[PDB]
RNA sequence: UGGGCUACACACGUGCUACAAUGGACAAUACAAAGGGCAGCGAAACCGCGAGGUCAAGCAAAUCCCAUAAAGUUGUUCUCAGUUCGGAUUGUAGUCUGCAACUCGACUACAUGAAGCUGGAAUCGCUAGUAAUCGUAGAUCAGCAUGCUACGGUGAAUACGUUC
């Protein structure tokens, strides 16, 4: 509980000085994280749909929820129903490990990594962050991967604005491209 | 957690083995070598080339230096 | 896995290291020369005390998203300033002063007839 | 001179055009036909019209264009 | 004086280099001919990764120098792929000539690493020291050759025959 316990000392001393918070109880916390992958590619081949579970699968140690298509759109030769994504939703214990790895691990892993855009907050305190390959995470071996794919990491804040967001995730170590 | 519908997750020693860094945390990484930690327990350990710690951009350690301007370059390469 | 990128393992590391920007035959053998690593020694029999030596020597050298980012620079500085160069690495044709009437074919891409 | 023992090749007219124009803030046009000539670090901030075949096009230096010769920044050659 | 003759959506002729294992790289080790040279050829030595630089012997020539041929031979390694094939292109840092390499030179170093997997219709040369292949020299010439003109090394296949 490494990321843990900083939260819960360093960070909540930092944030609530930091914003004069009159209760802990309004200290920021993040609620969850949700990891998804678009997979298009699925309507041409199932087989690229699996591949992709199983990398994530292994990257988050959950095995993910298939996503099925809202509607039908004939551009992208997409049917209603049919599964064209995966995702996985992280909480608890699970959640801090995952952080803390993608801080301390994978994201030094990204090519020519120049740091995380501070811009990639919605406006409500909460962050997306964008990868380019799963091969940045340590579990992904290159040999096992047929394809490269990117990611969306989603991080729901209980902030109510992203400053405020903003400084949970530097207190945890999150680089920013500044 | 629904029993048998995950993979195996085990807590796994994250080593930087160019800044000697070791932290614990979860992974579904099995690893033939097996580390000591500050708690009595051992655990399987991954080797990381690079870590935040090692990582430039975290440092902040500038590798090379930054490119001399057209008038600095002439002076220098003729020594005027 | 060297300087961001994961070299092939089958073959000999004086080869492997070629597949890293910025690293040639020249460099690749200057590299294992400095590191005491043998060049006849193929990635997958490379050991980590040898691994970590070796990527020692390649922090050295400007690699990878380091050396991809001066020579734009350096092409954008030229477009930017107008020089003649510059130009035609705009219009995309012969840089170095070759002959267009013919040829160039590199430069201009695929015919057009 | 591209080899390094002999220094940067300039027009004697043009860089003596150049030393006299240092005093004052308020720079003049210089025409040339100097194309060969090197553009130096004295040069920044100067407007030399150089001369492109048929008419002097007005080439104003920025500290970029030191190193580059003048002839490189008018144009000989019409296409399109 | 400067620019152009060096343009570039394209079409064609003649060449150069490849598409690898009858090869690539590396190391060791042989065998030519025909030419050129006075302010020109420049050795050896030292320095530079190298292109070169410095100093300078000999030599107006069966004497000295250009100038160690290369393919070859014997090993080592790679192992059938867009690669340890190929080397275009581009970046950068140099060398040399010259009054000056921007337009628009040649060469080097490092990096970069295109097309190309043997070529549709069609079409060319060659009957033996030939073709093929490998290097060598000269004229012009400050510098600048995949061209031209010469040179030797290795060295084939096939020709029944004259209907077309
Ligand atoms: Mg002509």
């Amino acid at each position: 509980n490494r990321l843990k316990e900083k939260f819960n000392t360093e960070v909540t001393e930092n944030l609530m000085k930091k914003f004069n918070y009159s209760s802990v109880m309004e200290v920021p916390k993040i609620d969850k994280i949700v990891v998804n992958m678009g997979v298009g590619d699925a309507v041409q081949n199932s087989k690229v749909l699996d591949n992709a579970v199983e990398e994530l699968e292994l990257i988050t140690g959950q095995k993910p929820l298939v996503t099925k298509a809202k509607k039908s759109i004939a551009t992208f030769r997409l049917r209603e129903g049919m599964p064209i994504g995966a995702k996985v939703t992280l909480r608890g214990e699970r959640m801090y490990e995952f952080l803390d790895k993608l801080i301390s691990v994978s994201l030094p892993r990204v090519r020519d990594f120049q740091g995380v855009s501070k811009k990639a907050f919605d406006g409500r305190g909460n962050y997306t962050l964008g990868v380019k390959e799963q091969l940045i995470f340590p579990e992904i071996d290159y040999d096992k991967v047929s394809k490269v794919r990117g990611m969306d990491i989603v991080i729901v804040t209980t902030a109510n604005t992203d400053e405020e967001a903003r400084e949970l995730l530097a207190n945890f170590g999150m680089p920013f491209r500044k | 957690m629904k029993q048998g519908i995950h993979p195996e997750y085990h807590q796994v020693i994250f080593l930087d083995t160019t800044t000697n860094f070791k932290f614990l945390s979860g992974s579904t990484k099995t690893s033939s070598e097996m580390m000591e930690w500050e708690d009595g327990k051992e655990y399987p350990v991954i080797r990381l080339d690079i870590s935040s710690d090692s990582h430039p951009f975290y440092t902040g350690r500038q590798k090379f230096a930054a490119a001399d301007g057209r008038v600095e370059r002439f002076n220098k390469k003729f020594g005027l | 896995r060297i300087a961001g990128v994961d070299i092939p393992r089958e073959k000999r590391v004086v080869i492997s290291l070629t597949y890293i920007y910025g690293i040639g035959t020249s460099t690749a053998q200057k590299i294992l020369e400095e590191a005491n690593v043998s060049a006849d020694t193929r990635v997958k029999d490379l050991t980590d005390d040898e691994l970590g030596r070796i990527r020692e020597v390649v922090d050295g050298y400007k690699v990878e998203g380091d050396l991809r980012r001066e020579t734009n620079l350096n092409i954008k500085r030229l477009m930017e300033i107008s020089s003649y160069r510059g130009i035609r690495h705009r219009r995309g044709l012969p840089v170095r002063g070759q002959k267009t009437k013919n040829n160039a074919r590199t430069r201009k891409g695929p015919v057009k007839t | 001179a591209r080899s390094i023992k002999k220094g940067p090749f300039v027009d004697e007219h043009l860089m003596k055009k150049v030393e006299a124009q240092e005093g004052s803030e308020k720079k003049q046009v210089i025409k040339t036909w100097s194309r060969r000539s090197t553009i130096f670090p004295n040069f920044i901030g100067h407007t030399f019209a150089v001369y492109d075949g048929r008419k002097h096009v007005p080439v104003y230096v920025t500290e970029d264009m030191v190193g580059h010769k003048l002839g490189e920044f008018a144009p000989t050659r019409t296409f399109k």
